[PDB]
């Protein structure tokens, strides 16, 4: 049992930098070590083979460095389709340890939320639930935060946000947040508010409707 | 060329037993050992092991002796991998490979529960009026309350690329999943496209198709 480990874990870094990952391993693979960039619910893809050999379809701004212990991938001018795990696997001398995992977001700069708030859907209210669905739709970082107003009641607790992987090509996020209430909660009040707060926005703004 | 097709997902049991397997087209399977991987949600993957088909070599990485046992058939092609008193714990993606360096397959995803399979219910997303807020309007599908993972969601039968977003699924208080796939189209284009949102939950054969 030989462990690799993978520095670092998290890259933030602009489009056009210069990106290095390594990763070490506990004792020495004689560069049998292979680079793999996975991105968000897929299959890993080849990088690079044999520590240092590119794979059939990778681009030239990929390169493998290392030896003994000490193994790298370097992308040089990085671009808005390099985000994703990156992971290395040494194939000398079974098991066949994986690394930790490196996650890349490429930077950009400020982009700020375009809202979005949609009613719920009668069907659905004739279902005995109603969920109301806020869209903050293509901004960056990702951290924005959503508050619910259901009349003008703060309601904190019953909502829940998923988000995007960054996209390949302008590098934003998108988020829903599904605020959930019974069919009764939700026909004993007028105005559904999602109000959204991001650095980017100047002054925050907030969507409503009514019934 | 290089193909490797795995089973799709299979929701078992707790202690009981699943069997994936990989199917591999366009070579000669009896020269390569297939290996195998599990990745859990937002996590690293570990390897299992490796079944060369043809010399019926096979080595496990030792915490997966037991609960994994590799085994292939020399004529369809076929390793399979069959995990053994299912647990939560079990519950991840598991791929297979090619070689040392090659081609992985697609992935198959284990729920392993207790609860029962619930195709999903698809609700529409329109907003209230035009004008809220650019000349961009947004329409999507709520695939709400279904179990197991994974739901496919895709616009106008595969024709509409430009604009959508599909969030990833969530959990829900009830442990049943939810997601919702929004469009962003401009206002202009009310009436230009009908938009039909397909839904595919592959575990309960639920195959929908919403118009917004």
């Amino acid at each position: 049992d030989i462990q690799m480990t993978q520095s670092p874990a998290s890259l933030s870094v602009s489009v056009g930098e210069t990106v290095t990952i390594t990763c070490r391993a506990s004792e020495n693979i004689y560069s049998n070590l292979a680079w793999y960039q996975q991105k968000q619910g897929k299959s890993p893809q080849l990088l690079v083979y044999a520590a240092t050999n590119l794979a059939d379809g990778v681009p030239s701004r990929f390169s493998g460095s290392g030896s003994g212990t000490q193994y790298s991938l370097k992308i040089n001018s990085l671009q808005s389709e390099d985000f994703g795990s990156y992971y290395c696997q040494h194939f000398w001398g079974t098991p066949y340890t994986f690394g930790g995992g490196t996650r890349l977001e490429i930077k950009r700069a400020d982009a700020a939320p375009t809202v979005f708030i949609f009613p719920p859907s009668d069907e659905q209210l004739k279902s005995g639930t109603a969920s109301v669905v806020c869209l903050l739709n293509n901004f960056y970082p990702r951290e924005a935060k959503v508050q619910w107003k259901v009349d003008n009641a703060l309601q904190s607790g019953n909502s829940q946000e998923s988000v995007t992987e960054q996209d390949s090509k302008d590098s934003t996020y998108s988020l829903s947040s599904t605020l959930t209430l019974s069919k009764a909660d939700y026909e004993k009040h007028k105005v559904y508010a999602c109000e959204v707060t991001h650095q980017g926005l100047s002054s925050p703004v907030t969507k409503s409707f009514n019934r | 060329q290089v193909q490797l097709q795995q089973s799709d997902a299979e929701l078992v049991k707790p202690g009981a037993s699943v069997k994936i397997s990989c199917k591999a087209s366009g070579y000669t399977f009896t020269d390569h050992a297939i290996h195998w991987a599990k990745q859990k949600p937002e996590q690293g993957l570990e390897w299992i092991g490796y079944i060369s088909p043809g010399n019926d070599d096979i080595k496990y990485n030792e915490k997966f002796k037991g609960k994994a046992t590799l085994t292939a058939d020399k004529s369809s092609s076929t390793a399979y991998m069959q995990l053994n008193s299912l647990t939560s714990e079990d519950s991840a993606v598991y791929f297979c490979k090619r070689s040392y360096y090659g081609h992985w397959g697609q992935g198959t995803t284990l729920t392993v529960s207790s609860a029962s399979t619930k195709g999903p219910s698809v609700f529409p997303l329109a907003p209230c009026s035009r004008s809220t807020s650019e000349s961009t309007a947004a329409l999507g599908c709520l695939v709400k309350d279904y179990f197991p993972e994974p739901v496919t969601v895709s616009w106008n039968s595969g024709a509409l690329t430009s604009g959508v977003h599909t969030f990833p699924a969530v959990l829900q208080s009830s442990g049943l999943y939810s997601l919702s796939s929004v469009v962003t189209v401009p206002s202009s284009s009310l009436g230009t496209k009908t938009y039909t949102c397909n839904v595919d939950h592959k575990p309960s054969n639920t195959k929908v198709d919403k118009r917004v």
